[PDB]
This record gives structure tokens, sequence and C-alpha cells, in this order.
RNA sequence: GUGAAAUUCUUGGAUUUAUUGAAGACUAACUACUGCGAAAGCAUUUGCCAAGGACGUUUUCAUUAAUCAAGAACGAAAGUUAGGGGAUCGAAGAUGAUCAGAUACCGUCGUAGUCUUAACCAUAAACUAUGCCGACUAGGGAUCGGGUGGUGUUUUUUUAAUGACCCACUCGGCACCUUACGAGAAAUCAAAGUCUUUGGGUUCUGGGGGAGUAUGGUCGCAAGGCUAAAAAAGGAAUUGA
RNA sequence: AUUUGGACAAACUUGGUCAUUUGAGGAACUAAUUCCGUAGGUGAACCUGCGGAAGGAUCAUUAAA
């Protein structure tokens, strides 16, 4: 693993957290635990998950002895399988290979938290904080931006690890848009992989491919079998008539000839709400 | 250990006819060369410090006797063995019975409930002290 | 005299057939396996599989009785290896050992003039 | 009923052979009771067995795997041992077979393998208990079939770039539980 | 694998029993090479059942059989050619064969080829009288001279363009001159690279020169009658 | 199919054998311290179209030249737009196994791409990490192209080519081996040399690393604007009292 | 097709019934590699596609009969 080594970057955390005394917190990968004393000092209710057995061992041998252990509560193995409970804050100090799931389902949450305080990569801070018209927009990076609200909070060096890994780190605030604006996720990221199959040619194009107007057609299809009214007939193939359609939604909404690098979220809702108008549905 | 960057000095055939047939041998022939060169030394410090005449220590197949024999040549090895060292007592292999060093055998189930106790509260005993 | 039958031996790389068929490669005589010889998954390319496999290959060739085969060995060709590998040479010895007067061996891997692609990649296939 | 079989020989290993051939026949004919005849107009080597001299049926593919991994270019002592085992094998792949390398990035490539003063090629002989040729591309193995299945590991490993220190590292850890087992 | 622990799939639900019999209820038939090879007779091959004499008949009219030359003809000498026949007639249990096709072998190719010398290749496609559209591949090495201190013996591109014209008219004219069974026999004792190497004495000093392959690409109209011509009537027996 | 298996597909017989047919790519070994091109680059045959180096020349004009901003041409791979077919491999993506060990972290399918036409894009460790033109200063053999001479062997002879090897000389290349009466911090360098301090002609350029700090010198980016919880041996314990 | 009267009457509510299984007290008993250009990435201590570089450690055999 990797040991942290900065305990001013630890008070960093904690006062940007902001933690209230009435909240219950979401503590992913204790460690040694200096933020596990540190939030069992300062809320309510903690608590930590790990898959660590060892670790997981030396934190309450390290905590058995004070009265927070009554507020103190640790719960083993992997939480991306396993129940976990409501929490108002949650912070975040995985390797990054869960924690992009973590992301995931902690946005998906029911009850979704106030704040999260993560650590990520450098290169993954600047995807999730990659604005339209900038070379690292991306599907997660549009999900994110849809879904919530995310602002950098600080910069962590590899020097400042024991031992020093190879990628830079950051840490980062994530805060759940209440309520859930009241979009199809599902629709909503049909849309986004096949606009973002390639992010720098045209709309059209990425139309044009083969693959994303089968899927189109099939679903325009069942669409129109569950509605139960039938198409006209077509010269050539079904995957062209329905191609048809979505050139006249496309030069209807005149958004075909854009940079899906540069259009924002609002020409995405624009044009999922002309393919919901017209009867399109990704999903 | 350590490999060897340098070419092997037998062939296959060798390493495996080898395979096919004390830690190590050059180890106990260091072993053999330290003490012959330490007991000349021990010898040369007990002529140079000693008060009386002491002679050089030694110098350094076939059926080969032994002139020095530690026994008396009629004493058998069995015979020699202590009747202690070739059985001792130990707890018995069935769960079903109890067996104490001094040899007696308890079976768990000809017994009464207080010796039950009892023998409970000495093993018990027993294992707090070690 | 004699009669003759063309043993083809795919020595793949992680398998091993032993193919007996007649001249002109119609009517298949006898085939095996590495695998369905001996039952596992690591020693599915194995020479006590091609053993086993010439084995029981030259019993049933013999049932038919064909007394002698040539024989034509070959790698798994294309693009990849071109070389007949170790259950090969082990599948050959094995029916020399069994009996079948051995005619003629010959190496017919497909040796590609100018081969596409192979499945690597820039950085290497395996390992 | 006698049984025949050829097999060439390339010149440069041919010069070595002529060298040293009063080495090679007596095994084959003393042992192995097989008639050997050399045909320097065609550059091959006939081994035929005689129906009444001979025991064993498998002493001709012998002797035949025998002259072919001297064919191939390995020592005489290990192409012996070869002979005297029943169960050694020899296999062999090439450069552009693991990674398509483009002249003088394959230059450098066999020079990995190779090692200063053939430290690493050594290297890998006695921690794996095989004996490795280094022909222009085409690289043998000869030896016992686990044996040169982790001596073509450690190879790849070097052939896709990985410095001889830690192929070394490796090596004496596998030579270690091999040793142990 | 058929291990119990081979996990099992879709796979082995329904099978056979293997009742079929099958080397019983096949059959064995002897082909025959034509008269230009000495050793005609030359193994046997199997016939799926006869209950169809159409079956017979259809599986053995397109049976293509290879043997080598070396077996053929007695002398181990040719060792490393090799020819393709293709069985077209048949009479009870005894099969007529026609010439198909040549090769070599790949390790007499792969010892041929060196690395201090230059490779001509001649790729030819031709007719001959009897209408069979055929292909040859001959290849020929630029050897070096009795006195040579060179280390190499490269041929410059004109010398090589020189011989393949050479080469290219010398198939041509034999091979359009001469018929099928005068090509085989022509190709037997290696006559033909003789000629190149005389024609091509004073362009460049070669060696190793041979046609390396040839190949049928198209077949005429049957002729039975010409058949039995180049191979070289039978009553029964009164069943009752 | 991997280190190990598993998704996958196989009685309507897979993998394999034989005979073929189609498709689009690619041009193995031969392959060299060889060649061509201004560089990137260029390998099947044959034909066509133009172009070029070098040699040879008792041909011809007679300074027509060197270095050079602006601008122009060309510029690997990937990438964009609009067409084409789309076999192979395959950023994304969807999945199988997640087994200890990563010593020995993959497998299956596949969008874009790969390929081709027409236009953009103009960048690389695009390297001999070294402006160009001219001149002079060491030897040694090679190898490619051209030429001259001689000598034989292979060759062939009123037929359409008289080439191959040898040796000597010779231009012009790709390079290499020894060394400098030279240069230098030294590695090294036939140029990075041209007798101690300096002039053959000419375009461009200059006056180390991390750290700590101030920013008006500058470019960018944010959030919320009804929403709240209140001390424990009152232990541990198949190990105790 | 439809219709009359009875009995069986599934099933459901409201329960009554007995039967059989299934929360923490007390109360017992037993047992004890480095990089460049480009393109892209959501199980991202980095990875991948294409084309390049060494600024990455060369042993053995090799004229002919």
């Amino acid at each position: 693993q990797h040991i942290l080594k900065n305990p001013l970057v630890a008070q960093g955390i904690v006062d940007k957290a902001q933690i209230r005394p009435s909240d219950v917190v979401l503590e992913v990968g204790p460690g040694t635990g200096n933020l596990t004393v540190r939030i069992l000092e300062q809320a309510k209710n903690v608590v930590a998950v790990e898959m660590d057995p060892r670790m997981a061992a030396e934190l309450t041998k390290r905590v058995r002895g004070t009265p927070v252990e009554k507020k103190l509560e640790i719960m083993l193995g992997d939480f991306m399988k396993t129940e976990l409970p409501y929490f108002d804050i949650c912070i975040s100090n995985t390797p990054y290979q869960i924690s992009s799931p973590l992301v995931f389902k902690l946005i998906n949450q029911p009850r979704p938290p106030r704040v999260s305080i993560l650590m990520f990569q450098r290169e993954f801070a600047l995807r999730l904080l990659a604005r339209p018209g900038d070379s690292l927009y991306c599907r997660l990076s549009a999900n994110v931006q849809m879904w919530a609200n995310v602002t950098h909070i600080m910069k962590v060096g590899k020097n400042n690890f024991r031992p020093p890994p190879q990628v830079e780190s950051s840490v980062v605030r994530l805060e759940i848009k209440n309520p859930r604006p009241q979009v199809d996720y599902n629709e909503w990221d049909g849309l986004l992989r096949i606009v973002f199959v390639r992010k720098n040619r045209t709309i059209s194009a990425g139309f044009k491919s083969t693959t994303v107007m089968d899927i189109l057609e099939k679903n325009y299809k069942t669409f129109l079998a569950m509605n139960n009214e039938m198409v006209d007939d077509t010269k050539g193939s079904m995957h062209d008539v329905v191609k048809e359609k979505i050139d006249t939604v496309l030069k209807e909404t005149d958004l075909g000839d854009k940079r899906a690098g540069k259009c924002d979220q609002n020409d995405f809702l624009r044009l999922l709400y002309a393919f919901h108008q017209v009867g399109i549905h990704f999903s | 250990f350590e490999l060897s960057d340098v070419k092997s000095s037998k062939s296959l055939a060798e390493i495996y006819e080898d395979d096919y047939t004390a830690l190590s041998e050059e180890l106990q022939k260091a072993h053999s060369e330290i003490s012959e060169l330490y007991a000349n030394l021990v010898y040369k410090l007990d002529v140079l410090s000693s008060v009386h005449f002491v002679p050089k220590p030694a110098s350094t197949e076939t059926p080969t006797i032994s002139m020095e024999d530690a026994q008396p040549l009629y004493m058998s090895n069995a015979s020699s063995l202590a009747p202690q060292e070739i059985y001792n007592v130990g707890k018995a292999e069935k769960d079903g019975e109890i067996r104490l060093k001094n040899g007696v055998a308890m079976s768990k189930e000809e017994l009464t409930r207080e010796d039950k106790n009892r023998l409970r509260r000495a093993l018990k005993r027993k294992r707090s002290k070690a | 005299s004699q009669v003759f039958g063309v043993a083809r031996i795919y020595a793949s790389f992680n398998d091993t057939f032993v193919h007996v068929t007649d001249l002109s490669g119609k009517e298949t005589i006898a085939r095996v396996t590495g695998g369905m010889k001996v039952k596992a998954d690591r020693d599915e390319s194995s020479p006590y599989a091609a053993m086993l496999a010439a084995q029981d290959v030259a019993a049933k060739c013999k049932e038919v009785g064909i007394t002698a085969v040539h024989v034509k060995i070959r790698a798994t060709g294309g693009t990849r290896t071109k070389t007949p590998g170790p259950g090969g040479q082990a599948a050959l010895r094995a029916l020399a050992r069994s009996g079948l007067r051995i005619g003629r061996i010959e190496d017919v891997t497909p040796v590609p003039s100018d081969s596409t692609r192979k499945k690597g990649g820039r950085r290497g296939r395996r390992l | 009923k006698f049984e025949s079989r050829k097999i060439m020989v390339p010149p440069h290993r041919m010069t070595p052979l002529r060298n040293s051939w009063t080495k090679i026949y007596p095994p084959l004919v003393e042992h192995l009771k097989l008639q050997v005849r050399m045909n320097l107009k065609t550059k091959s080597v006939e081994l035929r067995t005689n129906p009444k001299f001979t025991t064993d049926p498998g002493a001709l593919q012998k002797g035949a795997d025998f002259i072919k991994a001297f064919t191939l270019g390995f020592d005489l002592d290990d192409s012996i041992a070869l002979l005297r085992l029943d169960d050694l094998y020899i296999e062999t792949f090439e450069v552009k077979d693991v990674k398509t390398l483009t002249g003088d990035h394959l230059s450098r490539a066999i020079g990995r393998i190779a090692g200063k003063d053939g430290k690493t090629k050594f290297a890998i002989e006695n921690a794996t208990r095989t004996r490795i040729v280094l022909a222009d591309s085409k690289i043998h193995i000869l030896g016992g079939f686990t044996h040169i299945r982790m001596a073509r590991e450690s190879v790849v490993s070097l052939i896709l770039g990985s410095p001889p220190g830690k192929v070394y590292g490796n090596l004496r850890t596998v030579a270690s539980r091999l040793k142990e087992r | 694998a058929v291990g119990k622990n081979k996990r099992l799939s879709k796979g082995k639900k329904g099978q056979k029993k293997r009742v079929v019999d099958p080397f019983t209820r096949k059959e064995w038939f002897d082909i025959k090479a034509p008269s230009t090879f000495e050793n005609r007779n030359v193994g046997k091959t199997l016939v799926n059942k006869s209950t169809g004499l159409k079956s017979a008949s259809d599986a053995l009219k397109g049976r293509v059989v290879e043997v080598c030359l070396a077996d053929l003809q007695g002398s181990e000498d040719h060792s490393f050619r090799k020819i393709k026949l293709r069985v077209d007639e048949v009479q009870g249990k005894n099969l007529l064969t026609n010439f198909h096709g040549m090769d070599f072998t790949t390790d007499k190719l792969r010892s041929m080829v060196r690395k201090w010398q230059t490779l001509i290749e001649a790729n030819v496609t031709v007719k001959t009288s009897d209408d069979y559209v055929l292909r040859i591949f001959a290849i020929a090495f630029t050897r070096k001279q009795a006195n040579q201190v060179k280390r190499h013996s490269y041929a410059q591109s004109s010398h090589i363009r020189a011989i393949r014209k050479v080469i290219s008219e010398i198939l041509t004219k034999e091979v359009q001159g001469s018929t099928l069974a005068q090509l085989t026999s022509k190709l037997i004792p290696e006559v033909i690279n003789k000629e190149i190497e005389n024609a091509t004495k004073d362009i460049f000093p070669l060696q190793n020169i041979h046609v390396r392959k040839v190949k049928l690409l198209k077949q005429p109209k049957f002729d039975v009658g010409a058949l039995m011509a180049l191979h070289g009537e039978e009553k029964g027996k009164k069943v009752t």
C-alpha cells in the first residue's frame, strides 16, 4: 500500500471537510487512523469501512481504550457489493481503482450525502474538473458535472507518500445536487456514449457509424411496437430509414456539425429532449 | 543462493548423473582444515607458555580398527540404554482415556462426577501454571 | 507387401493432434487429442499426452491393418511459431517405439510468404 | 527388415562435424547398433538399422534426434546427453515470433539475451539446467520439458526488454525453488 | 480433458452409439500410376461404401493422392521431389491415375537458400498441346566461380532480369512444344534445368537450378481412351 | 486459452483432413555495418511514362556562382471532412476469472482506426543529440557504380549480344580499422584540426538544478440565497475470582 | 347459445378450533528499461493503440576437400 506522511495535509482534509457535530461519516481507507481519530473527535458517528483485516486489527488496537469507541464502527469486506448505511460526510483515501465506481455509487446512493472529500490522481482530478471546450472533457466529466458539482481542493505530491508512487495526487470535493435532476440516467448514459465514442469528430459522423444505428433502430422499433403502430416501408435498410430520421432531428437541432468536446450540458439536454420528442430512446 | 554466470563445467549427462546419485562437503573440509590449523596453533602456544615438556599432537580406504573404545567392549548398547529413556509415558491415544505420568489410566466413562470435576480442576491449574 | 498411411501430427502450442489418414487425406482412420488421452488442461500439451496418443493411434491403425506410415509433422503455422514442438517430437518417438514402419518424415508447416499482423501488438505478445 | 533415416547438415555446422566426427559414431555403433554412413556428395548423414544386430526399435529415432541436435549446433556432450536420456526435448522459436524487431533493435535484443561474455545466457543455463543456442534469429533450447518452458519464459521476458538485473533476480528465485523441490 | 473437474458445458447432451462399424463397411481400392513411371503400383485408398457405386465413382474421381519420386522410381536420389496425381477412372478395385502437379520439400528449399548469393525466380504460365493450362515456377542461385575471392556473389539487376527472360522463354518453348505425358518424361530426369544452365552459362554462372513447382490450372475434355493408352475387355464369372 | 481455469462454440459433427472458391491486405527467407532518394522513405513480375547520381568525352555557352529573411514545395505515425471496400490486427467500450503469486496480471467480441480517393493538419529521440560553401593536413585495406590496361580460367563458333571471376590503376559513394608532430574538461574528434593572441566567404542565435517568497504583469474558474443530534468493572473470562 | 332447482362447491373476508414447525428472562442438569510524436481511457498508485529512438550488456559455429 502507501502510507501518508503529512498531518498538515490531514488537517487540510478535515478543515475543508467542514464537519458538523451531528453527522455520520463514511470513511474509506483509514490506514493507520489519524483521520479516524480526528473525525471521531469531530462528528457524532463514524463508519470506517475496510478490506484489509491486518490494518483493521491495527486500527481497532490503536482505538481500544477511548470513550469514542461507542461511536466508532468498523465494517470489514468489500463495500461495492455490501450495504452501506446513510452518511452525511464521505471521506476516502483508497487506491483509485475502486474509487471511480465508488464515485458512481456515491452519486447513485439513495439519500446521497452532503459532501465528500476524496483523494484521486492528478489526472483523474482534472478529468472530474474538465469543463467543455477543454481537452480532458470526457464521458465521466460530463456525468459528474451533470449529476453533481465538483470543486478542486488541493494537490498532493508523490514525495508526500511512503513509499512514493509514480502519479501525482490531489484532493477534491464532491457535492451531490439535491434533488436529483429528473433525467433518465440510462438515456443520458446512452447519449453520452454515442456522442463521446470520439470526442473531436462530428456528432453527425458519430451517428453515421453502423452499430449505433443498429441500436437506435432496435430501440425505435420496439418503441413503436409497444406504442402499437407501424413504420412506413423503406427501400433499403431499417437502419437507413431511422438514419434518415436522425438526419431530420439533427438538421432541426443544428448541433450535428458541432464538437462533442465543446458542447456543454445544456446542448446535450436540448438534443436528448429532441430525441425524446421524436421518439428515440437510447435505453 | 547465488548463481554462476560462468560456463557449467559439466554437461547435461553429468549433471543428471550427479542428481541420479554434514551439510556440505567443502564446508566439512573447511572445518577439517581450520581445526588442524587451530590444533597446530594451540600446540605452539602451549610449547611457549608451558613449563613441562609437551609433544607434537598428531600427524595430518580399508577396514579400520578403533583402538580406544568408549565402553568395556562387552556391554551391549541396549544394556547401556536406561529404562527411562526407552519408554516414557504420555497422554494416551484414545480421547476416552486419561493416562497420568504415574502409569494409571482412567476412562472418561467409569468415573464419578466429582472425580471428573477434580480432574478437570487439576488439569486447569496445570494449564494455568504452564 | 506393406500398406501405407499418412500420419499428420499437428503439434499445437497448447495441444497435440495425431490424425492418421489414408493416402490423399480423404478417409481418416484414427484421430486423438492430448487432453482426451490425459484428462487435464495443463497436460494437453505434454510429451506424456503425445505418447499415450500415439500408442492408441498405432493400436487402431494396426487394427485396420496399415503397417507403414509416411509422417507429416506440422506446427501451428500462420503468423505464430513455425517449428514443431516437443509434443510433436514425443509423438514421433512414441510412434517409432509403437512399431509402425515409418517410411518418410516431412515437416509441412504453413509458412506465410508475407503475413498479416499478428495478435500481439507493438509491445510483444507473451509475458 | 532394415530401416533407414537421412538428415542434412548445413556447411557452417559441417566443418565441426568433420572436426569431431570421431567422437560421434562410437556411441551410435556401439551402444545403439546403428549403421552410419555420411554422404558428403549430398551433405547428409544416414542412419540405417540392421534387422538382426539391433535390439531396440526406438534406437533409430534416438540417433536421428542426436544428430539433429548436433546439426542445430549444440555441443557434443550435450547431444550425447540427449542420446543418454529418454526425456530430453529440443524447442526452437524466433525473435520475430515473439515481437517484430527491425534490424538494429534486433541486434540489441540478441545483445541483451547474450549478455556481456555470455553471462546472462550461462545464468539461464545454470539456473534451469538447459542448453541454449542463439543462431542469427532462431534460438534453440535443449532440456526437460518444464525446464525449457521456464527458460522460454525468461528468454521471452529478456526479448521484451526486461533488464538483466531484474531477469537475473527472477532466475535466482526460480532456481531457489527448483533446488528446494 | 475428460476429467471429473472439467466443468460441463452445453456440449455433450445427446450423443450417438458407436455402432457404425466403419472399417467394415468401407472398402479398399488400389491405385496405379501412369506408364511414364517405373514402379506404378503404390498403396491403397479407402472408399466409404459400395451401396453407392455412384459414391465410389465420385469419391475416386475426386481423389488427389501425393507421392514422392524417390519411392515412385526406385532411385532414392529423388528424395526432395514430390508429385501429386489425381484419380479419374476406376475399373474393378484398380484405379488409373494421371499427373496433376509437382513440388519440392520445404527442407530442401530451406537448405538450398544460403546467405551470400542472389535468388532468381521465374514464374511462367503456359498451355501444352494437350490443352492443360499450366503454371511453372523455377528458381536459380548465383554461385561463385572457381577463382572467387569476393565473399558474396551477387548479380546485378540487369543480369537478374536477363536471366528471367531467358528462363521464361526456355520454359515456354519446351512445354509448349511438348505434351503433358511428354512433359512428365522431360520433368523426371532433370533435363530442363540442365537446358537452362547450358543456355545461361554465358550471362552469369548459376547453381542449384531447379523447376520448383508445377501447377495445373485447367483441365480439358475427358478422354478415357487417352488414359488407357498412356497407362498401358474384362468379362464375368457366370454367377448362378 | 493463460502461470491457473472460465466465459466462447461443438450430434444440425466443432478442432482436424482433403478438394477448392471469394475477399482485402502484405511482399518472408534471399537481407549485407550493401543500394537509391533532398528528407520523411523505398523491397513479387512485366510493361509504359517521365526524372536523377556517377563515370566517359581533343562536345558546348564563358562567370552564369556562394550564403541568405519573405514565401513556396515535400513532410513518418496518429488525427479531421466527404466517398470506397472493410480479410487481418485493434485507443474506446462490453464482457469471462478475479485464483495465493504477479516470480509467470490475461481471455472473448468489437466501434473508430489500419488500407484507398480527394482535401486539411505540418509535428517526432524527423540524431552523425554538432550552419553552409571552399581549401589543406595521416597511413591500411575493403565494398558498390563507371572507366582504362593486362593475364588467364569459365565462356562461344556467318549470330544478334562478347558476360563472370583475377590483378593493377582510376574517379565518385556507403562505411570501417589503426593512429595523431593537432585540438580538448575529458570522453573523444580527419573534424570538434589548420604552429602561443585570433582576418578564406556568409545567414541565425546567447550574455545548471531543485527549493522558499511577492504579483496590478497576465489569463481563466467557482459556490449558496428556507435547512438542525445529544456517565458506565452497571467489564473480561474454555485464559477468571 | 341461452335457462330452472338442488348438491359438490374452488377461492376470499371475519374469525373459532386443534395440530406441527419456528424473540431475551428466569430456572436446572450434563460435558469441557528510458523516452519522443500522436490518439484515447469509469474497477486509473496508471494503462492502451500507431510510428519512431538507444541516451539498452554479442556468447558459440561459419573459406574448400
